[PDB]
């Protein structure tokens, strides 16, 4: 069970970053839609994955 | 209640449209002006010195 605790803390942590790079993504482009701009993210996060 | 969210998000979003609308509307026309009056003032100095 014990072991099973670290596993969720990992799935926790992760759905949280992905909820979100998913959130830097919708609604950013949601704006766009109306007319605004969100983006040099990526450049952030893209170079971050690099 | 869920008639309900159909409308409120709708009136809210209707409003974001106007927000976009203003966003669409933005200045260069304005920036132009100071340059010109700064310029016309100078020609006037010419004519005066002439």
């Amino acid at each position: 069970i014990q072991r099973n605790t670290l596993n969720i803390d990992k799935l926790k942590i992760e759905t949280a970053q992905e909820l979100k790079n998913a959130e830097i993504a919708l609604r950013t482009q949601k704006t766009p839609p109306g007319l605004q701009h969100e983006y040099a993210a990526p450049a952030d996060y893209f170079r971050i994955l690099v | 209640i869920c008639q309900d969210v159909e409308n409120l998000q709708k009136f809210v979003k209707e409003q974001k449209q106007v927000q976009e609308e203003i966003s669409r509307m933005s200045s260069k026309a304005m920036l132009k002006v100071q340059e010109d009056i700064k310029a016309l003032k100078q020609l006037l100095s010419l004519a005066a010195n002439g």
